[PDB]
Parts: C-alpha cells; structure tokens; sequence
C-alpha cells in the first residue's frame, strides 16, 4: 500500500490558488480561463479577501466535461497484493547428489492495470566419476516471466492534471481536459489503453564443469556457462479523443523481440601444500566471456478490429515500419592467487590479473591489476594467551588495484547512423537525414543520409581504482562479543565517463573520455553482543556505523568547466566533491517594500518575493553573487540488526539510517509556486495554500503570482533542505511450532510469521516531504505487509 | 585470445573513417539539408517565431502567461535569465545544422573534379546551407562563433571564440559563404530543394544590408550606416540575376503560404516539408506545432497583436494611415483595409484559412485563454483544417513549406538600401514599393467576396512616382515590409538592424497594454535587449573564451 | 539493385497436464490394472517479421532494419488450440494363460 | 472441461459472421476493385492479351515455340486440350472476381437505405463489376455459367449449369447488370476508379453489340443480326449520355498509352494501377510482365505482326489499302503511313516508347527468339524505360493505367450499329469514323520530327461523306476498328463477333507463314474454335452439369 504522498490541491484549493495569484499581480482574478467565478473584495485594510467560489457543474459552453474534485493519485492506486510460493528438495548421497526447485511468484501491481508473475525452475548436479579424482557437474536455472508495465512516470503524470477534470466524461466516454485546462491526458485511460501490453521473457541459465585432481592437492577444472535470455512482446495504439487530447483516430501494433546471449569459459589449476607450520594455496587460470545482444520489430497502423486478437502485423492496412540493431562485447582475463600462512599466525595473500576488454583499442585492450593483503593473528601469538578472554584478534591489511570498463560497446568510434526517421518523437526533433529535395511534397521514398551520433576517442583507456585497507577484528568472551574496525582510502585513476560536447560541436558532440582522479576515504565499525539470560531469552545484536569523505582531486578544464562532475559551471569542483553545486542563497522574502530597497538591486525584487543575498557586497545581484551551497556526503550512515528468540517466539529487526545530509530537490517547484514550471495551470502542492501575501506574513513560502519574474527557479538553497532520517527497513515476528509435535505430521521445521517492510521512517523537521533518501520523488516507497510459513522435513 | 577481442564490429552504423568515402558524398550533402525540417523543436523552429513575440506583430498565447513563462519573459522584455534552457536550445540547434555542412564539405573538398563533376555545385550549396544558420544565430545573438573550418579537429574547438572577429569581420564571414554559393551555383535547380544561382544573391543580399547599420562600438547602437555596404545590396538584388532563374512575384498574395501553389516563382528558396515520405508521421513542420489554432484542440500560440491587425488599415486615398493608425481599433464596416489582412491574420467572424465552414469566434473554441492574448489567429503557417497535408503527431503539423525568402523580400531589400543610399535613384526605390504594394492590390483571388458577404472595403494603391525625402521614403519602405511580412518573424529583428529597436517597442508596449493585460509591465532596455544573451552553458563551457553581449 | 533485410522471428509454446489414478490387482491366478485419469493440452503459436529496403552497406552487419532506408512491411501473426482427453483402462489374465 | 476449448479465438481475422456487418460494406466494395489490379498473372493477364495472339494482330514471341507452349498451339489453332493449364486458370481466375462482387452485393442488400443512401451506387458498382467479369468470360467460352445470384449458399454452387440460360438468354443476363449501372450511377465520379453512368451505358451498348450478332443455332456460325439489339447499341452511345460525363477523344492519339495521361477524356473506365502506395511492390501491372522486351532482359512476349504493321499503309488519298495492303511489307521511304501505327508498334530503327535514346534494332538486345518472332515491340503497355513508374518485380511493370472502354469505342461500337441497321444512318456513322480518323491524322506529338529523321510520310484523311454501300461501309468500319485497337486484344473478339474469324484467320496464316515459321502448320477449324473449351477440370467436377462447347467432341 502507498502510505503517503505528495498533496496536490482539491479543485477547491485549486481556485482559491489562482485568485490569490490574480490579485497579488492586480489583474482581475474573474478573467481567468478556467473561471471560477470569484466574489471577492476589500478588507477595511486595502487588501484583497476571498468570499465565495463558483464553478459551473460542467466544465466547457456544451456540457460534455462535468466537473470533478477527483483523486488521481487514488484514482490510478489499488492496494498491491503478492504470492509467492517455492518447493525444493535435495537428495546427497555420495557418488554424486543433485537438487530440484519449483516456484511461482506473482504480484498485482501498487499501480492499477499492471501485473507481474515469474515461474522458476532449478535443476542442479554432479556425479563422482572416480572415487576421488573425476567430478563432473551442472547447474541450471529456467525462468519465465510475464508483465504489464506502467507507462513511464504515470504517478508524477498523476499529481499534475487538475482535480477539476473528471475521471469520466458525461456519455460516459474516458474524461479529459477542455479548453484551456493543461495538456494533459487522463491517467486512469492512459492505463486501461495500455493494459494489454505484455511481455514474455524466458531466460536459461547454468553451466557444466569437469574437476579433475591428478594427485593429492593439485586440481584443475574448466567450467562453460551460458545464460540466454529473450523477450516478446506487442505494444497497442487504440484511438483516444478525450476532450482536447486526440490521437486523431490511430490505431497501431508493435511486435518486438529482443535476445541476449551470454555465455563463459574458464579453466583453473590450483595446487596446495600442508608441511606442518607452512600452509600456501596457489592458483591459476582464465576466463573468457561473450555476450551478443540483439532486438528488431515490427510496426504496422490501422486495423479495422480494435482488440489484441486482431492486431497482429498482418491485419494492419495502414503504412509500416521496421526497427532492429544488435550489439556485444567480449573479455578476456588471466589471474593467479598466492596464500600462505606460518603456523596459523602470519598469514599472506598476493593476487595479479591482466584483463582485456573489446571495448578499447589494441593501444589500452589489456591492463594488469595486482593485488597484496596480509594479516596476523595475534591472540594466536604466544605471548598473548593469558588473557584468555580475548577471544580472536586480528590486524589485516591489503592494497589492491581493480578495473572498470563498463561503458558502451561503441565508445571509441565516431559513430555515424543512417537514421532516415523512421522513428516517434515529441515536438520534432527527428533529427531525420532524409529530405524531399525535389520539392515533389513527397508521396515515395526520400533521399537518406548519414549522421553523427558520436565522436570516438581512440585513446581511451582502463578506469583503474587504487584501493587500501587496513582493520582489526576482534572477538571477546566466549565468541559474545564479536566486530571489526576497518578503515579504506580508494583512488580511482582516468574515470571513464560519458562526456557531452561543447556547443559549436553540433550533432553527436558527445564522446567516452577519461577525466581524472576522485578520491574516497572513511571509517567502518562493526559490533556485535549475542548473548541469553537466565529467563531464557536468545538475543543477537549487530550494529554498523560508517563515515568517508569524498575528493575529486583532477579533472580537464573543459570538464571542470562544464559542471558536470560538477560545480554548475560557475566554480570548479576540483578540492570538493563529487556532486557538490553552487547557487544563490535565499534568505526567506521581503516582508515590505522597505525590505526591498534595504537591499541590494535585485532585479525582480518586489514585496513577497525571494531575497538573494549579495556575496558581492558590491551592492547588487548579478550572476557572480553565488558559492557552494550543496554537499551530498553525509556526515556518518548507520544500522543495527536486532535477533531475538523467547518460548518460540521469534522477532527480528533491521534499521538503517544516515545524519546530518544535505538534499536537493524539485518537488518545491510544483508544491510553492503557481508558475515555476513550463506548462500553464497544471495541479500544483499543497503548501502553497499558505504563501505569503499581506494578509499573511511571516510565511517563508513566497508570494503567489502567475510568472516567475524574480527566477526564483535558480539554483538556491531554497531547494536545499536536511535529508536526516532513520528508516525500519524490516520487522519481522515468527512462531516456531515445537519439533516435539512438529515432527508428529513428518515434519521437522514448522514456522509462520508477519512481517512489515519500510514500515517507517524518522525523518528531519526541515525536510518538504516524502522520502529523504529518493528526494527527487513527489511520492514514498510502499509498505509491504506479509504473511507466511516454512515447512522443514 | 587477441583476435577474440577483434571479431564483434559495429553494426547498423558506419564508423567515422568511412564517411569520408565518395559513395556516401551525396548522402551527407541530403543529409544537411535534411536537419532543417528534423532539427527543430516545437520549442524552437528555425523559423525563429518564438522570438518574434518580441516585437510589435503578435502574442505569445497559449493558456496564459504561466503557460510557457519563459517566453512571456520574451515578450515582455523582463524575467530574461541567461541561463534559460529555450535560448540555450536554439543555440545549439542552429549549430547542429553546422555539423552536417561542415561534415559535408568535408568529404567534399577532397572528391576529385574528374568523375564527381559537380563538386564546386555542391560546395556552394553546402556554404550557403551554412550560412542560413550563421545569419539566423546573427540575428538572435550578434555576438556568434564563425565555424567555417570543416578540417577543425573536435577538441580544436574548445579554443574557438565569438570575439575572434569583429562585429563587421563575422557579417563578413557570413557574406562570404553566400559569396561562394552565388559564384558557383547553377541558374536552374530541377530539385527545388536546392538553392539556385538567384537564391545565394538574394541572400548575399540580406546579408550586406544587415552589415550596412554599422554597430561598430561596444554597445548595440548604431554607428552610421555604411554605403560601400548598401552598395552591394544592389548589386545582388539586380533584376537581370533574378530574371535568370524566372524568379518573381505570385498573382496573388495567398499563393504563398498555400500548399496547392508549392514552388512557385515566389518560392526563392523553401524548406521542404513533405509528407507520405515513409518517416513515422511525415517530414512535417512539426516546429510551428503550437500555433494551430484551438479548433484542432491546441494550442493558440502565436497570436496576431492588433497594433498589426490595425496596422492594415488604410486612408481613403489607399495609403497607410501612418500617424493614426493605432488610435481607433480597426472598424469593418467603415474603415479602408489592406486586402494583406485576410491572408495573415485569421480575424473573428470571418472564414479561418478560406474554408468558410469554420468561422472564427470568440469562445473558448478558438482562443484557449478566454481572451488575455485575443481572438485573432494567424493564416500563414496554418492551413485548410481539411487538408489531406495536415497530420497529428505530437502535436498538430502540415506539409506547407516555409518560404525563407519570398521575393517580394528581394525587392523591398533593394528599395531600402536605394532609399538609405539616396543618390538620385530614391525614384526608382518607390517603384519597387509599388511593384509589392500593387500586387497586394489585387490578390483578391479567395477572398473577393468579403465586400458583399461581410462588408470588407479594399482600398489599396502605389504612390505617385515624384519627388520624396529621404526619411519619408524609409517611413514608406518601414510600412511595406510591415503589411507584406507579418507573421512571418522578419519584424523585431528589423527593427533592431534600424537601431529604433528601444523606441518602437516600448511605444508598443504602452499604447497595446490598454488592451493586453500580460504588457502591462514590459520594458525594453537600450543597447541590452537587442540580441539575446550569449547562453550560460555556453559561456560556461568556453572556459572563459567566450564574451557575453552588452548589458548582461 | 534490390537491397533487403527480413527480421524473421517464430515461437511454439505448448503445454501439458494430466491426472492418472492407477489401481492393480493379484489374487493368485488372477491379475489386474485398472487405470483412470484426464489430461489437457493446450499449444499456442505466434511469429513476426520486420522486412526493410536499402541498405548502404551490402554486408550482414550493416544490414539491420535500423539500417535502412527504403520502404517497410511488417508481418506477423498467431494460431493456436486445445486438447482435452479422458480415458480408463482395463487389464485382466489368470496367471500369463488367458488375457 | 469446456470453458478450455472455447478460450482460443482466431488472429487476425474477420469471420464470416461479421463480414455481413455495416462497417466493412465499403470494405467489401474496394476489394472489389482490387482483383482486378491483383487476382491475374503473367501468364492469365485480365487484358486478355494471350488469347489474342490467336488473331492477325501478334505473334507469341519468346525464346522459341518451346517457351510457352500452351501458347503457341492457341496461335496457330492446332494442339489445344480441353485439358491445358491455362484454358483452367483464367477460367476460375475471372471467376473468383466474381466472388468479391457477389460478397460486397450481399452484405449492400442488408443496408437500411435510410441509415447509408450511397447503397443503390454501390449496388450499381458491384454489379458493373460482375458483368465485366461475365462479359469477358463470354467471349472466352461462349458457354458460362451465370453466377449473379449473390444470396446463394456455397453448396447451392454443385447444381450451377453453363446451358440454364440460351446464347442470347445468357447476354441478356450480363446487360441486365450494365442496365443497372446506367440506372444507378451517379454521372461524375470524383474517385475515377468508380465508373461513372457514361461507363455502364458504354458497356451496355457493347454487350448488345455482341448479343446483336446471333448465334442462336447448336453451333457457332450467325444466325442472324437483330435489330431491335442494334437499336439499344445505338441508344446508349448516344452523345448526350456521353456528354455528361465529360467523356471524349483526346488530343493526341498516344495520351492513351503514356502514364502523364492517365483519365483523362477517354479513360471512360480503367484499372487504377498504383506505385509507392504500401504494397509489397505494386499496385503494378503484373500481368503485362511477359512482354516488356529484350532490352530489360525478359521477355519478348506479344509482338505484333507485319499483318498489323501493313495494315497502317495507306495510298495517296490518305485512305487505307482494303484490297493491297499485305502484298508488299511496309516501305519506310515510299509509302504513306497511318500515325497510329507509331504508337502501336515499335520497329527497329524507330525511338522506342519515344525516347530517342533506345533505339530498336534487330539484334540480341532486342529479339529473345534470334528473328524467329519478328522484331517488333507492342508500345501501348510499356513506357519509357527511363520512367520513374517502372519497377522490376518477379517481372517488370507499370502503373500505366488499363483502359478497358476508350472513347473511341463508343463512337466506332455505334457506327457500327448504325452502319448494320442500314436504315439509312449510314452517313452518320461516316461522320463517327471520321471523328476517329480526323483525330489520328493529327496525332503527331512526339513523332513530328519522324518525317525528318526517319523519312516518314503522314497521310490519314477522312472520309467524303456521300452514299455509301452497306457492305462498303462495313468495310470501312472494321479498318477503322483495325488501325485504332492494334493490340488492345479486342481483335479476334471482332472477328467472332462478325462470324468471319475462319475466313480471316486461315487467310492470314497462309500469307503470313512466309515471314514466321511458327504459322506453317496452321489451321482453323470452322464451329469449333471461335471460342475456348470449357476447361475439363471444370466440365469434370460439375459431375454432368456443364456442356461443353460445339466442335469439342
Ligand atoms: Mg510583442
Ligand atoms: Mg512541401
Ligand atoms: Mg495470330
Ligand atoms: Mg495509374
């Protein structure tokens, strides 16, 4: 179930917000287009009052629109529901021993129209060809699945179309907007016509694998690995003509597939030795893997039968289109591993692999990645046992060296495609290269071209990471007092990113680059206490906590520039970090027209308005007034894991959280104005019912007018607020039934239990609302309640 | 286990080293062209209409002011951030046309004159496709990056600048492209696509005649008003080059915003929207997408202002009422009227685009704002509701192409830069005026019958061919262009190049905020609002190579 | 000088369940089976195809629909049915002489 | 378990319980049309132009006898089989035309008048459709059955007789729909793939013109000409219907035959052949796919023959040469020439379809068959090679349209009817064929410089309208019919319309086996050949219902 979200207004509020805007600007609140008809007025005072709303049972001069207070958001919501089931059984005798498992999950969408359920089978083995010297096995994994998706952000498609519009129209017909209400289509309908979009998705996946041990702690092993996936799936367009919305009349099908193959090859010899106080692993090996993944479709429009039955390809009439790429990718890497020990004290580990990617050149394809870690088992130290309570200490530690190269298959090639503009847009923008240049208007193929969808860089290379860490694990009384405390410095060297280019580049400026160096260093802890009291109570508790500081430390002054990584272009980034922005400051509204000349030119300062602080002090505002103002590194994160067992009782719990973290937002721009967005009269918070007007001051939420003359949708810290908080995760209550009878009915294990998933949240005074840790989102997670049982035989 | 690497290639695509081969030559060639029916957004058409609610001609509309803030801050000269996505867009588009001329040329300057013949031919095309963008992001910004080396490696172009020539340097560069289309391009285009020989003049034209009104100081003043320059004008507007290609004017007024009479002899050069062409929906005109009128469900944008409406009406001897035009809302019944009027702006009671079916009016039918921006629609970007070139896509679009330039644009070019050179042949400059003004006179076709229908009286008439002033053969010229271009976005960015930008808008401003509420509030800035500001971003990437316009 | 490319895609799913209760009997010189159960298939079948014209490059790995320029068909449809069976069967001999 | 088998429903489909419904009719009706565009075949094309290798006009051409061998015992009268592949297919080809017509009429005759009035012209263009199909069947196989009860259930199919109706009972039964279509259809169509009500009265005239030539004895020969059919063949010619129609001669003879003209004046009612219109390559002209020539690489089918060629001569009046035509081939420098014959055939040494960049020779390039079969190339269905309208499929073809009535049949049908009526309106009809005649002696745009270049000398003139035989002025009609049709495949339909074709067809393989081998072996049979055997397929399932023809055993 969704538990809260965002409140947007009532088709109540919704005037008394337009009203206020009209007046606080001095234009007639009565020539709005949506009227809402208004008796308002003067208080003795000079000011404007609202007295009394009006509007007309239907919302258009032909009646085929009513008017509606509705709830979107409860209008595309159900209550989600989910079932899942699995069995499995495994059978080990020795000579080999295989295992077998069934499941089935399915799930009612939290969105209305949309459904999602899976099948799993898995089928595992081995055999022991000879006695000790030959194994060979399998694993293997079968998945099926099939859902209908919701359309791309509906929810946030919700929580803008105004109350006012119906869900229904007066036929009966799917409502919608008339007139000059926003440009946006019925939700509810947007879900009905996409119910029938439903994909099908099968996916293999296991390996075979043959051990061989020649003698006596030297092995080798190949293993080969496929994982073959495939999704089907046929798209509807039916005509819609609600109110202003129209389609005009088209109707058409989508029949796509798409296939992805991966599959994998190692072989490994490790050999192991056991001389007394000498112990050494040593290993060696390669792996290769492969994926090549591919799509096409399908397109055809106008059908004379609008049901999924007759949408197929070939009863279309209309004109057609065909859609399809494919793409893959292949590494290679070698490896080996050294492990030794003295006695059980002083142990060490080296490890070296050169790896090679397809994505790069043959300049750069292969790096080679190294590797040291050693630790040293003190209370192993002689000296040391007479404590005796001290249960386990050891001092670890490594330093390490490990790639990246997950960026696109395509990243060093100038990319040109043929796109002749075969495909949908919005507004334009096919970007099309085919042109009628004979000036005929067409009716016949045109003339195609080539264009630019990339620059290569034929000297892009490894994203290496460079990381360091050292800790100390520590187990006291009787293994009850358990934990750790580690601490890493990770420097990451060339970062691969994706990089848009410069302006005057024009078309496919973009490029893959190596920019710099990042830096990220911190702490952890780790502690547990599990224990049991005289009553009979079993108690584990195992908690975390956690801090780093993030650096980038070089960049390319372009990219520096550029505020990519990223300073918003006025300040570099370099010394800061990852993430940091600058922008104005907001130091609350002008109260008075003194206020507002008791401060510097600010050009759309007026009486209600945001006031930018000068960081000048040269007495105006211009674009150099800003600093940092955004810093996404929390001060600490935490978590702690509580067990408990009592008289077959059985409750667990699980809370994260993080302190002292700034957040960054746009919701406020749809919940504190009426015109910081691009689209006129769309459904807006429900906050800025108490703005500040002269009737009501000492608002830190500005004035209400109909355009953002004062840019108060500029970086700010208006958008800055505190993103602290402290979540439940997972409680989690099980009854045990005891084995003493559990076992009557062959069983041997027998539980049932309840449990709740984000259940709650603990979160800042300062925060607008929501979710603090998805800020960006106008709605929350949902709270996921369950049910269930095991059975153990 | 290094060839494994090696095996997967591309697919569906050809890599960068390959497009220099002469096989695909002819494909990026279209392929430039193409941009400019593709490139563009409903946000910012290469007609550049979203920036001509700038000047006195028409309103942004819409829902109202809230709907679209960014260009009510346009309109009204306040609110204009330079960090607003709709300027940072259009920036970029423009140069994105760039591209496919330079990658072109590219290809191009290394083909080899034996068996490729016309190499020269399609150079010239390619720098005059190239010089249609720099003229425009001119026009928007003054203050451009000149991207004219198609052998410029791509981080060469972090070091570029838009001060790396002078103001009058880069109206040259500009010049200097159409320079080379007009000494290389044939008389006769069989693909009306292509430009022709008189195309380029005409355009060389626009050019030098936009350099003339010298702004040679730090601001957006004027500083003079060069001859040498006016002078090349009329070199390139010469009736014997436009005579080569069977360039002039149309019959009638109306055939040129009409998809019947396409490619006419009007139709300099045009953009060529074309439809059942195997694209998704067609190479419509998606980007005036916004400027359908309510009828169709959305959006009215693009709104006739009345300051134009009654800019149409005449005196009893036929001539503009120059000094008292704007005093009296134009009056059906009584008033003399521009035939002109009917064919840019659709006005209630009257046919919308001469389908006599749908009759403008004054609900929420056709205006989507309940009257804040009017009830005038307008004519020439829009066409029959019933015709089988007008499709839904996004939005709602046709196959009607855009006219970059007419010709009567050739001949009111040729009489300003006459009249701004006065030496002697100012009488041969009004007889160009008469030439447009006659025309107008009698494209009567379609609309004949309003005098008896709907009252209409059309009184139009050329002026007495005798002895004038000099500026009051440029208040003259000022009215043509006005009563023969409305709609079609050439106003403000006139006005500007006269340096009366300040003056005309704010005069503008006050007398049109008695009946348009939104200007109530406007207010241009001298020597700041001229061009645009030179995007954030941009600036921003430059590192520092890059200089803002003054003001900002 | 045709240039084309068919994206040819076809899928077969059928399905099966069934229930047999199977009883036999051995009383010295007599023998029995008796079997009784139901079974149901069903086979559902489907394909597409997406077919484009004119490609630049004459080789498998330019030539995706993608890829093309000239005009398109799409193709596709579906077909299907199901089986229900019921049955029982009878067995009986004394001691392998008269079955 | 029941509910399990009724879950799965067809794809893709209508079933034939709902075809019946209101929304598809004109569904219906445009598939109709489309048949006619679509259900032919390189080898069954609906001009009928393979079974008119059987007259004077043309040869069969190909590679040699061997390459289409059904063909070529058609052409000479010797080796037909009630059994041949051919004979069958166009025989169930036309008929499932007819299929498409029956079901767009039977689901128009549920339609409530009120709630769709274009029902009676919808009605009138199904029915115009069937007797096209009917009409060309008849004068194919003489014995047809009629199918025009669209209320029919399938089985009621098993008991259909090609002998329920009489000769003369059967064409009354294909003008009976052509009546319709007058009754019914509007005068203009605005949609030109529509017949307009001057189409259906032209077609109603030439059935009667058909029907007037008796055959009402047990074998093929005439048995008399009635008058009362010629008076409805003259009735609905008549100018004044034409005229409201906006129907006429052209200009230039050619604009007949070039896709820059299609519908105009005289396209009284054609196939609306189509490119770039989503199909997988057509709507084209597929079945005209044999006889585009060598120069394309396949495949010199239907050439025409130096009977036709000579039959363009004309003397020094500018008249033709009715009793010394075919002595002597066609001299280029000498002799006067009829214009018509430069847009009918194409000889070497000439443009080919007017552009002067292909020139036809005697060579490889141009004859598959080595001179076997001649070196001419029928020009009225193919166009310029460089046209934008041109596309090679399994064979080549247009969207030159296929004009099934030109205008000029309307005038030369009545003359025609008026000359045989003989009830002294016989200078009327003078004054028709000179319309025809004064026309293509003018017809010179795209060949006025042939005078200078090639030698040729244009002389066509009308005739001098005094007292005329009757006898006479049939001559002077056929000619007229002869140079105006050359290889439009009404040809041997005429002659067995006037009871000549024994006569004429003997005659012409005498004197043209000296210049084509293939005619040495030939032979007509008199009451037995004028028409095609009912296919044996067909006479063989219908389990003794269908008679086959006189003269077939
Ligand atoms: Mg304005
Ligand atoms: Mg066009
Ligand atoms: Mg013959
Ligand atoms: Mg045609």
């Amino acid at each position: 179930m969704y538990q809260s979200k965002m409140n947007v207004l009532n088709t109540e509020q919704y005037g008394r917000a337009m009203w206020q805007a009209y007046v606080n600007d001095g234009e007639n609140p009565n020539g709005n287009a949506l009227g809402y008809a208004y008796n308002w007025g003067y208080n003795a005072d000079g000011n404007p009052v609202l007295y009394g709303m009006t509007l007309s049972k239907y919302l258009d001069s032909k009646n085929t629109m009513p008017v509606a207070d509705t709830d979107w958001f409860d209008e595309i919501t159900r209550t989600g529901v989910i079932q899942q089931y699995n069995l499995s059984v495994s059978n080990g005798s020795e000579k080999g021993s295989s295992f077998f498992s069934l499941g089935y999950y399915k799930n009612l969408g939290v969105i209305k129209d949309t459904d999602f359920d899976r099948f799993s089978a898995r089928m595992n083995s081995d055999y022991k060809l000879i006695d000790d010297i030959l194994t060979i096995g399998q694993h293997f994994t079968l998945n099926r699945t099939s859902e209908v998706q919701a359309p791309g952000g509906i929810i946030e498609t919700a929580l803008d179309i105004p109350s006012a519009i119906p869900v229904y129209a007066s036929d009966g017909s799917w409502g919608g907007p008339v007139g000059g209400w926003p440009d946006r289509r019925n939700p509810r309908a947007v879900l009905e016509y996409n119910k029938d979009n439903r994909y099908t998705y099968w996916r293999m996946f296991g390996d075979a694998y043959v051990n061989l041990t020649p003698f006596k702690g030297f092995n080798l092993r190949s293993t080969f690995g496929l994982d073959y996936a495939n999704k089907q799936a046929r798209y509807f367009t039916y005509p819609y003509q609600e109110g202003t919305q129209t389609n005009n009349g088209k109707s058409a099908v989508e029949a796509k597939q798409e296939h992805w193959t991966k599959w994998m090859w190692n072989a490994i010899a490790t050999y192991q030795l056991e001389v007394g106080k000498h112990r050494g692993d040593v290993m060696i090996g390669m792996e290769l893997n492969r994926e090549d993944d591919s799509h096409f479709s399908g397109y055809k429009e106008d059908f004379s039968i609008l049901t999924p039955d007759y949408m197929w390809p070939d009863a279309g009439s209309g004109t057609a289109q065909a859609y399809g790429a494919g793409e893959g990718y292949s590494l290679v890497s070698f490896f080996g591993k050294m492990n030794y020990s003295y006695a059980d004290r002083y142990l060490l580990s080296l490890t070296l692999r050169r790896d090679g990617s397809s994505r790069f050149g043959k300049n750069h394809r292969y790096a080679t990645f190294p590797s040291v870690s050693l630790g040293w088992r003190i209370t192993q130290e002689n000296f040391m046992k007479e404590l005796t309570w001290l249960d386990d200490l050891k001092l670890r530690a490594s330093w390490g060296q490990t790639g990246n190269q997950e960026i696109s298959n395509l990243a060093r090639y100038t990319i040109y495609a043929p796109n002749y503009g075969t495909t949908d847009s919005f507004g334009g923008q096919s970007y099309g290269t085919a042109y009628d240049i004979t000036g005929s208007n067409g009716g016949g193929v045109l003339p195609s071209g080539f264009k630019r969808n990339q620059i290569g860089n034929d000297n892009i290379k490894w994203e290496t990471t460079t990381q360091t860490n050292v800790g100390i694990d520590f187990s006291l009384f009787k293994q009850s007092l358990y934990g750790s405390l580690e601490y890493y410095y990770k420097k990451a060297t060339d970062i691969l990113t994706e990089m848009a280019g410069v302006g005057v580049l024009g078309e496919g400026g973009s490029r893959w680059i190596n920019s710099g160096a990042m830096k990220n260093q911190g702490f952890e802890f780790n502690l547990g206490y599990r224990n049991k009291t005289a009553f009979g109570l079993t108690y584990d508790l195992n908690g975390n906590i956690s801090t780093y500081r993030n650096e980038i430390l070089e960049l390319p002054e372009t990219v520096a520039a550029n505020g990519k990584f990223g300073g918003n272009g006025v300040k570099s980034v370099v010394g800061h970090t990852y993430g940091a922005q600058v922008g104005y400051i907001a130091d609350g509204i002008f109260k008075s027209q003194d206020e507002v000349d008791n401060h510097a030119t600010q050009e759309g300062a007026a009486v209600g308005r945001i006031r930018y602080r000068d960081i000048d002090h040269n007495g105006v505002i211009d674009e150099r007034d800003q600093n940092w103002i955004y810093d996404p590194t929390p001060s600490f994160s935490y978590g702690l894991n509580i067990y408990l067992e009592y008289k077959n009782f059985d409750l667990t719990m699980f809370w994260q959280g993080v302190q002292g973290v700034d957040i960054i937002s746009d919701v406020k721009k749809k919940s504190d104005f009426w015109s910081a967005s691009n689209v006129g009269f769309l459904n807006k918070g429900t906050r800025l019912l108490n703005a500040w007007s002269p009737t009501n001051p000492n608002s830190d939420i500005p004035a209400l007018t109909r355009s953002d003359t004062n840019n108060e949708q500029r970086v700010s810290t208006y958008f800055v607020e505190n993103g602290s908080f402290l979540k439940l995760r997972n409680i989690q209550l099980g009854y045990t039934v005891p084995a003493v009878i559990s076992k009557k009915m062959r069983m041997d294990r027998l539980r049932f239990y309840c449990s709740a998933q984000n259940l709650l949240t603990i979160k800042s005074k300062n925060f607008t609302g929501e979710d603090p840790e998805n800020p960006n989102f106008s709605y929350p997670i949902p709270v996921n309640i369950t049910f269930g049982l095991n059975i153990g035989f | 286990c290094d060839d494994f690497l090696d095996r997967q290639v591309p697919q569906g695509i050809v890599t960068g080293d390959q497009i220099a081969s002469p096989e695909y030559v002819d494909n990026l060639v279209i392929s430039a062209y193409a941009i400019w029916a593709t490139g563009d957004d409903i946000n910012s058409s290469f007609s550049l209409w979203n920036y001509d609610v700038r000047s006195d001609d028409c309103y942004k509309g819409g829902s109202g002011t809230e709907d679209g803030g960014v260009f009510n801050a346009l309109e009204i000269s306040k609110g204009i951030n330079t960090t607003d996505w709709n300027i940072n867009d259009i920036w970029k588009r423009l140069y994105q046309c760039i591209t496919r001329a330079n990658t072109a040329l590219q290809s191009l300057d290394q083909m080899d004159e034996k068996t490729y013949p016309l190499k020269n031919q399609r150079i010239a095309e390619m720098r005059f496709l190239r010089g249609h963008a720099h003229f425009m992001l001119k026009q928007l910004f003054k203050k451009i990056v000149i991207v004219n080396d198609e052998n410029m490696e791509p981080d060469a172009y972090n070091e570029l600048s838009n001060t790396t020539y002078t103001n009058d340097e880069q109206w040259q560069k500009i010049a200097d492209d159409f320079q080379f289309a007009y000494d290389n391009l044939p008389e006769v285009q069989i693909e009306k696509g292509r430009p022709a020989q008189a195309a380029a003049a005409a355009y060389l034209a626009k050019t030098y005649l936009y350099k003339a009104y010298r702004q040679d100081g730090a601001d957006n003043a004027l500083t003079g008003i060069n001859e040498e320059d006016l002078k090349q004008v009329v070199k390139y507007t010469d009736p014997l080059i436009m005579a080569k290609g069977g360039y002039g004017l149309e019959t009638d007024y109306s055939m040129n915003f009409l998809p019947q009479y396409e490619n006419g002899a009007e139709s300099v050069w045009a953009i060529q929207y074309s439809i059942n062409d195997g694209t998704y929906n067609g190479n419509l005109n998606w980007g005036m997408g916004l400027t359908t009128p309510q009828i169709l469900g959305c959006c009215d944008f693009h709104k006739p202002s009345q300051n134009l409406v009654n800019a149409f009406k005449t005196d009893s001897q036929g001539k503009p009422l120059f000094s008292t035009y704007d005093n009296e809302n134009y009056e059906v019944a009584t008033d003399n009227v521009d035939p002109r009027l009917f064919h840019t702006v659709g006005m209630p009671g009257f046919p919308y685009k001469y389908n006599e079916g749908y009759i403008i009016q004054k609900n929420d039918d056709w205006s989507r704002s309940k009257g804040l921006y009017g009830y005038y629609v307008s004519l020439k970007e829009n066409v029959d509701p019933d015709c089988d070139c007008l499709k839904k896509g996004s939005y709602w679009a046709s196959s009607l192409n855009h006219i970059v330039i007419r010709y009567a644009d050739v001949l009111l070019m040729r009489a300003e830069a006459l009249i701004q050179l006065n030496d002697g042949r100012i009488t041969d400059a009004i007889s160009l005026i008469n030439e447009v003004r006659s025309r107008a006179a009698g494209s009567t076709m379609l609309i004949f019958n309003y005098k008896e229908d709907y009252g209409v009286n059309f009184k139009v008439t050329p002026y007495d061919l005798k002895a004038y002033a000099q500026d009051e053969a440029m208040k003259m010229l000022k009215w043509e262009r006005r009563v023969e271009f409305g709609m079609e976005s050439s106003r403000f960015f006139d006005l500007v190049r006269w340096g009366e930008a300040k003056d005309v808008i704010n005069a503008y401003y006050v007398t049109e905020a008695s009946r348009c509420s939104i200007y109530k509030n406007a207010g241009f800035t001298e020597n700041k609002n001229e061009y645009l500001p030179v995007p954030f971003e941009q600036i921003s990437a430059s590192n520092g190579n890059y200089t803002q316009n003054f003001g900002w």
